[PDB]
């Protein structure tokens, strides 16, 4: 269907061209037309504030405030959320949790909490709150309406928190502080030039949310007659102001809700703008009581370009050396961000014991961390062919360990046959060191012919191998996080159609230049290039352009300094046993496992280098790799399992229930199982003082 | 700590 208006704006044509759904293209055109006629955005807004500009703990309160916490959460880190919920809980407060529509695993875990406590509820509606999306404001405004209509919850303050927040002061001080200033609103402004704030936020640009993407559609004017302000979208607002925002029909609230429906990052300026221009303008404190770990040197890399038509930034994760910052006395602060348990748990532990004391001696699991990365109810189609293939292989690696660990000349009662697909997968950390994967899976014990449920721990073999140079480590992976300087593909799981990235980590010293060589499993040199390591460099990384598919097997990456060897590392390109979650067929196996289409991985060749580096190409191994490329079924499974076993180790395996294998422990009795005690994240009965911690 | 999450265009 053609538009109702001629569409000539460059941004809008670029948006229509990139959009994927018919509904989305229609919505884009409708929005553009309405703004074109001047019927979409307000041009002048009434200001009700009489002021000329802006306004700007060890006692026991007689009338303590009751707080409504609004948690907007996403991801997989359910156990870290449980630890934080434990720290902030008191029977007198209220907890309203909105879980991103895309995080069904997390939503199932949150549901178990809301069922235990009468002052904890979950939002029945769920939005896909993408970064910078307009829907974050819709989330807050709807939860405020819900909360104001819950008459059985007489709350006085509104506080929003994410799963990466944590308190840095006790609940008793929070209540005492807010009880003294109960008629104030806590918002932090940008603290710079206002014109530059507007440009950098894109407030003079029109955005539209559709298909989980923020489309930029053109320019717009800032309405006349009001002061525009903004800053952090983390705040604390009292009930009187929430009532005004929710139910007022005056000129200010009505037009601002329309304006901010088509705004990028709306929660960073909507509440600042309304308050300063409203009758409540004299209640504003220019302080949101937060510590945000900004390090714009690392957090501004336009890393959201695939989600929004704009460049964004985000704060860094705290580390142990930052602990002293939580003890400052310059201004009152009660929360901080960000924390990530898979990035650094020590600082979280330091902070929790400092506020609420050590755990009893002998408490297990304090230095460990478990994070679920697959749960059966979400289905194998939510996995990829890569992870499905390798999780199956890890399970088989564990079953072979069990058989070999029993020493007998009679019937081996530790022989198993695998059944179905993995039930769950966990990341396992100990002392902030990644330990590998935990796979829960079903298998038949062949001696008694009975089904058993087991969990297997697999750990990657060390492969980095290192004249006092600067190099400290080298690694290959995918999904490199430039802000946190790590691979988010923790296991380094790779398939033939993946595009690996090589990373190096350097210490201090003078500038140096090094050479990098990539070698495939049959000694073909795929790429060579030199890098400059400046004096101030700490990390370097590069993604070489390799034609796909990559030949399966064990690759090697070498670093040289003027032909002088420095170090090497290895990584695994695993052959796939699945296609569309189905057993791979001969014709699709051959297309995928015989190296890239063009006999060569890049344009320039490096055959001139094989003799120099002592990488001779064995004609027998080349033909065997071709033969391997046509195998399926059992032959292919044996090739994969021989590869995985050479790069991974089955550390241990346990049973969840009764077992006939006499040498396997119960999982709950182990130190490493996701079934073992983890009291720091476990939630029990409310104590006499109203706390869970 | 300056505030605001927007970058540029």
């Amino acid at each position: 269907q053609p538009p109702k208006c001629d569409i000539s704006g460059k941004e809008a044509i670029s948006a229509l061209s990139r959009a994927k759904s018919k509904h989305c293209r229609q919505e884009i055109g409708e929005t553009y037309c309405r703004h074109k006629l001047g019927l979409l955005m307000p041009e002048k807004v009434t200001r009700f504030c009489p002021l000329e500009g802006k306004a700007n703990v060890e006692y026991m309160p007689a009338n303590p405030v009751r707080i409504a916490f609004v948690l907007v959460v996403h991801g997989r880190a359910s156990r870290q959320l449980q630890r934080m919920f434990k720290a902030i809980y008191h029977k007198d407060h209220f907890y309203y949790i909105h879980v991103d529509k895309r995080s069904n695993y997390l939503h199932r875990q949150v549901l178990q909490v809301s069922r235990q406590y009468s002052n904890v509820r979950v939002t029945p509606w769920r939005m896909a709150t993408i970064w910078g999306g307009a829907s974050l404001l819709s989330t807050y405004l709807q939860s405020m309406r819900d909360l104001l209509e819950m008459t059985d919850w007489p709350w006085d303050f509104f506080i929003n928190l994410s799963a990466a927040d944590y308190p840095i002061r006790t609940n008793d001080q929070l209540v005492a502080f807010l009880s003294r200033y109960r008629d104030m609103n806590f918002l932090k402004s940008h603290g710079r030039d206002n014109a530059r704030f507007i440009r950098k936020q894109g407030l003079d640009r029109l955005f539209l949310e559709c298909d989980a993407h923020m489309w930029r559609l053109g320019d717009r004017r800032i309405p006349e007659g009001i002061a525009v302000d903004g800053g952090s979208d983390w705040f604390l607002l009292n009930r009187r102001f929430v009532e005004y925002v929710t139910f007022s029909t005056d000129d200010l609230v009505t037009k601002m809700k329309q304006f901010y429906s088509y705004t990028l990052l709306p929660a960073e300026s909507f509440f600042h703008t309304v308050l300063e221009n409203s009758p409540h303008c004299d209640t504003m404190v220019d302080n949101n009581l937060r510590i945000t770990n900004w390090n714009r040197k690392l957090g501004c890399k336009c890393q959201y370009k695939h989600i929004v038509d704009w460049c964004g930034c985000s704060p860094n994760d705290f580390k142990p050396q930052d602990f002293h910052r939580f003890q400052q006395t310059a201004r009152p602060t009660f929360f901080a961000r960000k924390f990530e348990a898979v990035v650094n748990q020590e600082i979280i532990g330091q902070l929790d014991y400092y506020l609420y004391g050590n755990y009893p001696a002998g408490t297990p699991g304090l230095r460990s961390y478990w994070e679920n990365v697959y749960d059966e109810p979400d289905g194998i189609h939510s996995l990829s062919d890569v992870t499905l293939t390798l999780y199956h292989s890890f399970a088989r690696l564990g079953l072979r360990r069990a058989e070999t660990s029993l020493h007998t000349d009679g019937e081996n009662s530790c022989r198993y046959y695998p059944m179905g697909h993995p039930a769950s997968v966990h990341l396992y950390f100990l002392a902030d060191r990644f330990q590998g994967f935990l796979i829960k899976h079903h298998a038949t014990n062949l001696a008694v012919s009975k089904l058993e449920t087991l969990e297997t721990w697999v750990m990657p073999k060390k492969v980095f191998k290192i004249d006092f140079g600067r190099l400290q480590f080298s690694e290959v992976g995918t999904d490199w996080d430039a802000k946190e300087r790590l691979f988010r593909n923790f296991g380094g799981l790779l398939g033939p159609m993946d595009e690996p990235v090589g990373m190096q980590k350097w210490g201090k010293g003078p500038n140096v230049t090094v050479t990098v060589i990539w070698v495939d499993p049959v000694n073909v040199i795929a790429a060579t290039y030199d890098i400059l390591i400046e004096s101030t460099a700490e990390f370097t990384h590069y993604k070489p352009p390799l034609n796909l598919p990559l030949r399966p097997g064990v690759w090697t990456v070498k670093i040289l300094h003027h032909w002088v060897p420095v170090a090497e590392t290895k990584f695994l390109v695993a052959p796939l046993t699945f296609s569309n979650r189905q057993p791979i067929k001969p014709e699709e196996a051959l297309k995928l496992h015989n190296g890239p289409l063009r006999n060569a991985y890049m344009e320039q060749s490096f055959q001139s280098l094989n003799p120099v580096l002592s990488l001779p190409i064995n004609p027998a191994q080349v033909e065997q790799a071709r033969r391997n490329a046509a195998s399926t079924g059992t032959a292919l499974e044996g090739w994969l399992d021989s590869l995985v076993g050479g790069m991974w180790t089955a550390m241990d395996i346990c049973a969840t229930g009764p077992t006939a294998c006499p040498v396997m422990q119960t999982c709950s009795q182990t130190a490493w199982s996701s079934f073992s005690p983890d009291p720091k994240s476990e939630l029990g009965a409310v104590k006499p003082d109203g706390r869970l911690r | 700590e300056e505030e605001g999450s927007g970058g540029p265009q």
